[PDB]
C-alpha cells in the first residue's frame, strides 16, 4: 500500500472501515476488485447503506 | 460463554478491533464492548449475591 499511495493521485481514503495507515499491519484475504467509471457526485452513492 | 458475544460489535476480540479498525470509532466499539461485559459481570454478581 505504500507505493500504491503514491503511484496515483487519487482521493486520500475518504472511506470508512479498515484503518487508513495500517494497511500494511492486517493480514486479510479473499480480496475483491471492481473498478467501473462513473459522472461526478455518484461517488457519495457508493457508500454502505 | 460471555466472552464469545460481540455485544453489537464486529469482532469478540479486542486485539482484532485495535489492529483493523481506527481508533476514533474503536474508542465508542471498545466502550460498547466493555459496557456490556459490566453489565454481563453486574448481572453475574447479583446472582451471586
Amino acid at each position: 500500500y505504500s507505493v500504491l499511495y503514491n503511484l496515483a493521485p487519487f482521493f486520500t481514503f475518504k472511506c470508512y472501515g479498515v484503518s487508513p495507515t495500517k494497511l500494511n499491519d492486517l493480514c486479510f484475504t479473499n480480496v475483491y476488485a471492481d473498478s467501473f467509471v462513473i459522472r461526478g457526485d455518484e461517488v457519495r452513492q457508493i457508500a454502505p447503506g | 460463554k460471555q466472552l464469545s458475544s460481540k455485544f453489537g460489535a464486529i469482532s469478540s476480540v479486542l486485539n482484532d478491533i485495535f489492529s483493523r479498525l481506527d481508533p476514533p470509532e474503536a474508542e465508542v466499539q471498545i466502550d460498547r464492548l466493555i459496557t456490556g461485559r459490566l453489565q454481563s459481570l453486574q448481572t453475574y454478581v447479583t446472582q451471586q449475591l
